[PDB]
């Protein structure tokens, strides 16, 4: 149900010091629950708070955090049920 | 002393992520906690904020 995650935005954007990120930490509270049930949403734009991955990295929507870190190659036999 | 290494010009100060930045977005480290450049912040009795690197507390 989106109706509360909408109710919690209007209490955050009017209350906090910077309504820029308070907005874009509340919309993610909804996508993080939509994703916990199965639905991924593509809601990032240059206006709607796309994060700035550094020059080494690139933005990515749905990826595997198992073959990323250099510690993985040192301990490959470990399971990554992520 | 007057050491030798990798610095960046005097207008720029070193950030945690390898880049060095001016003192506008230079975070505060109050009580160990890393606060962002604009974080108004208070219990009931104290009143504290982070302006440009320093944590301006009052009572």
């Amino acid at each position: 149900s989106p109706l509360p995650y909408l109710r919690n935005c209007r209490y955050d954007v009017c209350s906090c010091s910077d309504g820029r990120e308070c907005l874009c930490g509340a919309l993610a509270s909804y996508a993080a629950a939509c994703a916990g049930r199965g639905v991924r949403v593509a809601w990032r734009e240059p206006g709607r708070c796309e994060l700035n991955c550094p020059k080494g990295q690139v933005y990515l929507q749905c990826g595997t955090p198992c073959n990323l870190t250099c510690r993985s190659l040192s301990y490959p036999d470990e399971e990554c049920n992520e | 002393a007057c050491l030798e290494g990798c610095f960046c010009p005097p207008g720029l100060y070193m950030d945690e992520r390898g880049d060095c930045v001016p003192k506008a977005q230079c975070p505060c480290y109050y009580d160990g906690e890393i606060f962002q450049p604009e974080d108004i912040f208070s219990d009931h009795h104290t009143m504290c904020y982070c302006e440009d690197g320093f944590m301006h507390c009052t009572m």
